[PDB]
């Protein structure tokens, strides 16, 4: 009964998880597929210029 | 003299001619059937692009 | 890919993973001590 019970809110944890990680990433993303994919405003845009110096 | 932007206007105004000597559109040839186009940019993507047959 | 689709991407996920709280909330009520 324990393991029966243990393993039925193991798997359906897993399942949640699996959902509730999935409707963030649908809902950010309604300026990327409306429009082209930019850097959105004023101050992100020294950390753009600061992270292509870092990285190559 | 520069860059005047209204006179240019009164150009697109009244069109008579292709004989002027800028470029504004131009056109690649392209293999039969394409399937995916785009045009993008060094700054981004350009919108103002359609295609033909 | 139009945002009609997005759009019914997102109440999908919202309420396949906003009802299933609640089984999971009863069967851990009801068969249970706390």
């Amino acid at each position: 009964r324990s393991c029966v019970l243990s393993v039925f809110q193991t798997i359906l944890k897993l399942v949640i998880f699996v959902a509730i990680f999935g409707a963030a990433i649908s809902s950010r993303l309604f300026a990327v597929i409306k429009f082209e994919s930019i850097i959105h405003e004023f101050d992100p845009w020294f950390n753009y210029r600061a992270t292509k110096y870092l990285v190559n | 003299k520069g860059f005047s932007r209204l006179e240019l206007m009164k150009q697109i105004q009244t069109q008579n001619m292709r004989q002027t000597h800028f470029v504004t559109v131009l056109d690649m040839l392209l293999p039969e059937g394409a399937t995916d186009h785009y045009f993008t940019d060094l700054v981004g993507l350009v919108s103002t692009s359609h295609a033909e047959r | 890919i139009s945002d009609e689709q997005l759009n019914s991407l997102a109440i999908t996920f919202g309420i396949v993973m906003m009802t299933l709280i609640v089984i999971y909330h009863a069967v851990d009520s009801t068969m249970s001590p706390k």
